[PDB]
């Protein structure tokens, strides 16, 4: 697991040369937004719960094939596995932006996890649909501009679409 | 109630098992854990680390319940344990290493010694690895844990009891203890008897009470007592080094004592240093 | 590797948990104290050549049979005076990386590791590289918590090759 | 109790490690919102009968159920009413413990350790505690980064009532 | 393992009522001296190493039964055991340093090292000792007044002291 | 699934052994009493849609606040009637997969795995079912030792939900 | 382990002579009034959560000192551990009762539970008013005259009323 | 020992869950199987004598051999005499017990465990028990169903011989 900072240094360490000025000015600049990086996640992670419950509602209500008898979201065990994908996804975007690059979300999710979703027969496609639900939703809670300190944060929301982007491609 | 208990913190579950299975430092970890508690916390030189299993274990060849049977297999336990004590204390040993709990009856002691007899070590650890308890609590990807302080699987409440006798502290490993180079639970296993917690140390004063019922009151009291009123409080000492007329004798023991007196007997046993035990009802 | 921002992440993933206001409040220190951190970094590698030229010298100094004696492992030849100038060279760019990672990571996966392995298998006595990264330490030129910073990394590698 | 300072040392101590500066960049964070934090608990703490009984009328206008159907679980006795306050004030002191503790840790073991078991087994729906918690983050009367970290530890609560 | 903040919080949990005025000023206190702790951690740790070493030869140069055959500081095997001993003691009081409680130091390192050392026959007064040898390294080395800003720290440093005085003293 | 046929298999393969006699006598038990078992499924599943019916009507009697009070997990709106019909007819329809089977394994399967998951994430309170369960097994209608099945695994049902 | 049958047939091969004519009438009433045994099992196990939450309800209204701060049934996990252990009893007397004999709830339930407590702190006194407690909602439950062809049941009762007796003494 | 009700006791104690129907079920067949049971018990201990003295003899009869040849293993003297009455009268006795328990648990627990080490190492050749089971199998005096689990616990003995 390599987050930015570990990322630029290890390719630097493989090429085998001191870090160079424009490393240097990169990592700073990345230091000089982290504080809106924090705040980002932290009003992600206070309403994961709330994200993921209304999502999934509108998932079974767009696609009702899921909850219905002898569908992949039917029997109430199957739910329950579900949901705790919806919000294990969830928790390592989190953790993806907090990092500021991809790698532990490639590393302990979507590594052989299209294989699994395919080999148990859930529908990959659905997830995907599920996970873009979830884009909206977060991107408009760490977008909100009501209770914080005025600026602009567009680069990292599009980040964070990134992320979820990367995840539901990897499913579907 | 956990410090005295000696539970410092045993609270979380290493696994090794990701996409990144090195995790580039956490296999690290898990390699440590693995060797504090199949080796029982035993000081493990540098040179005699078991080198070869390591090598199959990052490559992902072997899965961590293999790892741990290879260090359980291999001669560096062997001679720390198997080879040096009393079979049946062995057996012990092994439910305190591999499954992270104590033997609950004496059936235990008889499967795993049988197989011993018979089959040979190899297989005995093998149905310790692979029994149905091993494969449930871990899972091939999770170092052992001693899960003998939680009670969620299902156990006789006497093992709670027994795993402390097993497990004296932090700091001990069971190549170094108190009662070491004999049986530690042997004559209490075929009785089904019941242990008093002795608390590890915990910067004051130490007084491991051995609790053989060959010289010692019952648990009950089994009559009137004096016949005052209230029933009869059984109180333990250890360290009683004071008043040694012909050399004190016993110096730790239980005294079944009446109510009424306690208060007096207390002062008396503080008198001799002695720290007590336990004061249970009889 | 060990860099605070991923300590912080596995901590939580352990435990099956998004991150709490622990793990935020740990990677907030960690930018705090970047800024001296990436000033600390610019300042070793901009006079980089000149400390490892010098380390090189101070080793000369300190172990002259070093470079007398005959034998593989010994700079008596000029080939062996490349190699010794390659290894602190190393030492210097790995502590670089150090710096810019915010933590001890980068130090212990590409070096530390097995290092008591290679010092005895090809007899280069650590005591040799524990001095020249004495001399970087004196000589760094950092002030302030960025000298701070720059020595405890550089200490913590004395102390793994001690 | 997964405190800041306790989280780094156990990360130290499985790993075998003296503490390294990724450890004291951590616990320096912790130590930099302190000031905040302590701001933020003396603000709940000393205003404490007010958010309680403030949330005990929310909870009984949200729900009017409980407060007239008759019923153990309910709070339509008096003796279910003191209940109430009682349990609202526990929910408030952990707060304040987690906010000078400067982590999750204290209601991570004396709140929401086995709180699902509770809820069910005397039928306490976690909705009500839910409900007087937005209360308490609506009327906290915080402001800044301190007004944050409040905010911060009581959607903890919400989400793991949730 | 409780810290000092965790401490004040685990008595206050203990009776009930609110965290008072007079916590919260003690708290305060050790915030505003932890530049300071930090400090002083940070000096012990980057020491590590030479304190053991050097506080190991005094050791066996002013007790030298200890190295003489049959001793328990013989043969190599239980030379390497006794000087990973000493560095765990250090580094389990450079832990309570940082926590500024002892809690951790009395949990993991003392919880029965005591009896420990009584079966293995080692003499735990030269362990107290040996102790005391890094108590006053260590204490020298985070009191040494150059080298950073200077100002009052002997608080600090008697604390140091206490630490390792209840190490030695649980060892004897 | 737990069903008494599959257990005994399970007890054998888990020694090796061929079936021996105690276990044809306990599957001999089985069939003996699948003949009521049957029958008593039959009045069940016959009388299916006036339980279902009135246990959703019993349940809006009891708690009247659920068909008032608005949100997406209560009765007031006609789609969470429909979903009324839809749960409480799945918890009469496991009932009956369970008398047919003889056993609590399509319970745990279908219903019981995950119920507490569930239940809170969708803010339900087991309660609600709870108390339909009350009102199907006193008007489930059946008699003797099949009744006596029946209320078995409704009970099982009630307990697991609390 | 040994069930009513198998404790006759133990005591029997212990002496080594065949089953005399009174132990077999002994069995053979026993097995006569079986189906009364299965009954109250079956009601006890039906109807288990309500009868340890009503007791718990009545234990913390008998004993405040357990959910008042700083006792032993507070914090909310500790409360779910009380739970725990009032169901735990109540499973095994349950056993005990489908046995007929106690030998199965003094092997694996109460062979030490009196020590554990001790060592632990719990209060030895209040679990035996707890199972007090429960004693008399299940006699209560499992000898309620109405849903069952009635007859005789009072033997029964005052058999499952010794097993919650010898538990409640033990445990104190 | 592995007797029916035990058996569930502790099929259910593993897994930590009341008793359910299942092995309530079970447990009643046992009862209502009890009463051939102890009938047919009662009809092998008050023929004992004839079922363990002509036994004795039939195995004289169908193995000369093993009344005339010199050696300890052999009934030529009149101990050994006694010690063959003695050993069918304990395979008669463990049959009754057998029976009385419902099912093998006695027999597997006092006869069958170590059988085969037992006859391998004192010389006591199988077959001469199992022609001895063979006559009380044929003598039993038990109609009806009490005959026929009699016999199957019978057969199981010979089986567990062979
Ligand atoms: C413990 C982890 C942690 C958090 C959560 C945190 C919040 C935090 N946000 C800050 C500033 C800020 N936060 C924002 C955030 C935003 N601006 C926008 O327009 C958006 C809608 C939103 C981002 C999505 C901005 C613009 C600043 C001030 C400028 C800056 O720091 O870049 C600051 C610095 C000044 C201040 O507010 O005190 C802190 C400390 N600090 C922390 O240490
Ligand atoms: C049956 C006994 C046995 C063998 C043979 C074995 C091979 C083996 N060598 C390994 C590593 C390695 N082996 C090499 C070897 C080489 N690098 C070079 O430049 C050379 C051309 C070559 C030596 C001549 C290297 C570089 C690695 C490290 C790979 C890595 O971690 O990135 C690994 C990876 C995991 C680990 O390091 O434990 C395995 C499994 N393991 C075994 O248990
Ligand atoms: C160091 C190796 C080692 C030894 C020696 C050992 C002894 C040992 N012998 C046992 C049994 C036994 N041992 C005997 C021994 C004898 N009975 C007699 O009549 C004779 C006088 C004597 C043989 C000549 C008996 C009868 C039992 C069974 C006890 C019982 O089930 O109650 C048991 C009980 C558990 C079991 O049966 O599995 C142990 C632990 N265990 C060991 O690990
Ligand atoms: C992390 C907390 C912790 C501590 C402290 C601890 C102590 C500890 N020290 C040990 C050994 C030892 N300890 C010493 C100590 C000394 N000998 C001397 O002459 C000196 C006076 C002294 C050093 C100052 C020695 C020599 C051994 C090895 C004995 C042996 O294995 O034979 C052993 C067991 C034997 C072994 O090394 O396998 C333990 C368990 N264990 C722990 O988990
Ligand atoms: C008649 C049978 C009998 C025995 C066996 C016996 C043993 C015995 N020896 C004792 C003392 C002791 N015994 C020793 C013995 C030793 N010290 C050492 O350094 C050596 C390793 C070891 C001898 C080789 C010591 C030091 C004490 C005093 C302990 C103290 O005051 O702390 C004590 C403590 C109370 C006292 O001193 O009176 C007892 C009970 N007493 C008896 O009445
Ligand atoms: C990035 C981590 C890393 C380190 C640390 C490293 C060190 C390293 N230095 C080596 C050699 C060497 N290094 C030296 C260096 C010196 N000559 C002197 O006089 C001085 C005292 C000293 C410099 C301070 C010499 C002489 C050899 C050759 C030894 C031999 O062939 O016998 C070798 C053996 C293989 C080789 O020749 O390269 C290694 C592995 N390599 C690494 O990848
Ligand atoms: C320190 C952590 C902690 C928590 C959180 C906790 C919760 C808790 N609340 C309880 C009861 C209760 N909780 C309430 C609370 C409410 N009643 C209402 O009508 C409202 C809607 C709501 C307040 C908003 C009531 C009425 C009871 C008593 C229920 C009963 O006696 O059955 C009980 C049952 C034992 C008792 O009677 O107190 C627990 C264990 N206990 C703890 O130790
Ligand atoms: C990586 C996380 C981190 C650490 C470790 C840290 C330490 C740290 N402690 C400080 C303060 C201090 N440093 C001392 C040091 C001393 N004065 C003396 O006379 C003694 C000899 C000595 C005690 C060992 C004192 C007294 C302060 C407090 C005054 C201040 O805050 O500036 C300062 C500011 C001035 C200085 O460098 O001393 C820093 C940067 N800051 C951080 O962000
Ligand atoms: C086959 C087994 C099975 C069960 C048990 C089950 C429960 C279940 N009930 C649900 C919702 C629901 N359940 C109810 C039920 C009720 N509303 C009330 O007012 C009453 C008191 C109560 C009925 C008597 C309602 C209204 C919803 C919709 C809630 C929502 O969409 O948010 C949902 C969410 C998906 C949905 O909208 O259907 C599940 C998964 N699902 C299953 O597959
Ligand atoms: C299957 C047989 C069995 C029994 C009997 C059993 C008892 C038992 N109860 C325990 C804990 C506990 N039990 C309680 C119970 C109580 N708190 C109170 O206020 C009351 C007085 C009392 C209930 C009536 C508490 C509070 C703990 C936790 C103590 C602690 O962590 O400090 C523990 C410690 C490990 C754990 O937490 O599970 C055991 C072993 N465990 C078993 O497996
Ligand atoms: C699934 C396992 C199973 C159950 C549950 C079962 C019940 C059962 N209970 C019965 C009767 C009975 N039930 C009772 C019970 C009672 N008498 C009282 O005064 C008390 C209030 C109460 C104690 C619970 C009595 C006395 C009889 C008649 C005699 C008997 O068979 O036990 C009968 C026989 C007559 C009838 O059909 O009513 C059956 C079959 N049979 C079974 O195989
Ligand atoms: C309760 C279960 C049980 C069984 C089955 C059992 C068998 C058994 N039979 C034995 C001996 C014997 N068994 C016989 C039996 C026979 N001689 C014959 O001619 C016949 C063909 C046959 C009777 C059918 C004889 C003669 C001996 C003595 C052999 C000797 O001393 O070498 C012995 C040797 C110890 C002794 O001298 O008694 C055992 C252990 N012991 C047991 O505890």
């Amino acid at each position: 697991m390599l987050d930015a900072f570990a990322k630029v240094v290890a390719q630097a360490d493989a090429r085998g040369e001191f870090l160079t000025n424009a490393q240097f000015d990169a990592l700073s600049n990345l230091v000089k937004e982290g504080n809106k990086r924090l705040d980002a996640v932290n009003r992600i992670t206070s309403n994961a719960s709330t994200i993921v419950a209304n999502a999934a509602r509108a998932l079974f209500a767009e696609q009702p094939q899921l909850i219905q008898p002898g569908g992949n979201a039917y029997t109430n065990r199957r739910m329950a596995a579900c949901l705790r994908d919806m919000e294990i996804i969830l928790r390592y975007v989190t953790y993806a932006i907090l990092a500021g690059d991809s790698s532990v979300l490639d590393d302990r999710c979507l590594n052989g996890l299209r294989e699994t979703y395919q080999a148990l027969g859930t529908p990959g496609s659905s997830v995907a649909v599920a996970i873009q639900k979830m884009k909206d939703a977060a991107i408009a809670i760490a977008n909100d501009p009501n209770g914080i300190t005025p600026g602009d944060c567009s680069a990292l929301m599009s980040e964070i679409a990134g992320y979820f982007d990367r995840a539901a491609a990897a499913v579907a | 109630a956990a410090s005295r208990l000696g539970t410092s913190a045993f609270s979380d579950a290493p696994p090794v098992e990701l996409r990144a299975n090195w995790s580039e430092e956490d296999l690290e970890t898990v390699i440590r854990a693995v060797y504090r508690q199949v080796l029982g916390n035993d000081y493990v030189m540098a040179s005699e680390r078991l080198v070869s299993a390591e090598s199959l274990l990052r490559n992902g060849k072997i899965t961590v319940r293999e790892f741990v049977r290879a260090v359980a297999k291999s001669e560096l336990y062997k001679e720390k344990f198997l080879y040096g004590n009393f079979q049946t204390r062995v057996i012990e040993l092994n439910y305190k290493h591999l499954l992270g709990r104590a033997p609950y009856d004496e059936s235990e002691v008889i499967f795993h010694l049988d197989l011993y007899e018979n089959e040979g070590f190899d297989a005995d650890i093998d149905s310790y690895i692979d029994s149905p308890e091993y494969t449930n609590s871990f899972g091939d990807w999770v170092v052992p844990y001693y899960r003998g302080f939680n009670t969620q699987p299902g156990q006789k409440t006497v093992g709670f009891n027994r795993i402390f006798r097993l497990y004296r502290g932090y700091a001990n490993s069971d190549r170094a203890q108190a009662e070491g180079s004999m049986s530690r639970l042997a004559r209490d296993l075929a009785t089904n008897r019941a242990n008093t917690v002795v608390p590890p140390s915990n910067s004051d004063t130490a007084f491991a009470y051995y609790t053989p019922s060959a010289d010692v009151p019952p648990r009950a009291c089994l009559g009137g007592s004096f016949g005052e009123s209230g029933r009869v409080y059984r109180i333990e000492v250890a360290g009683i080094r004071q008043p040694g007329y012909p050399g004190v004798r016993r110096s730790s023991t239980a005294f079944l004592v009446p109510y009424e007196q306690l208060s007096a007997k207390m002062q008396q046993l503080q008198r001799t240093g002695a720290r007590i035990i336990s004061v249970n009802p009889a | 590797m060990k860099t605070p921002i991923t300590e912080a992440i596995a901590a939580a993933d352990t435990q099956g948990r998004f991150l709490s206001n622990t793990e935020l409040q740990a990677v907030d220190g960690r930018f705090k104290r970047a800024v001296a951190s990436m000033e600390a970094a610019r300042a070793l590698t901009n006079n980089a050549q000149s400390l490892i030229d010098g380390a090189a010298q101070a080793v000369y100094q300190k172990f002259p049979y070093t470079t007398t004696m005959q034998g593989s492992q010994y700079a008596s030849t000029p080939e062996g005076k490349a190699k010794c100038a390659r290894d602190i060279g190393y030492y210097l760019r790995m502590v670089t990386y150090c710096l810019v990672a915010g933590g001890t990571g980068p130090m212990d996966e590409y070096l530390i590791a097995g290092l008591s392995e290679i010092n005895s298998t090809f007899d280069l006595s650590p005591s040799w590289y524990i001095e020249a990264l004495k001399y970087i330490k004196a000589n760094h030129g950092l002030t302030g918590q960025a000298a701070v910073e720059a020595n405890a990394y550089i200490d913590y590698a004395i102390n793994a090759l001690s």
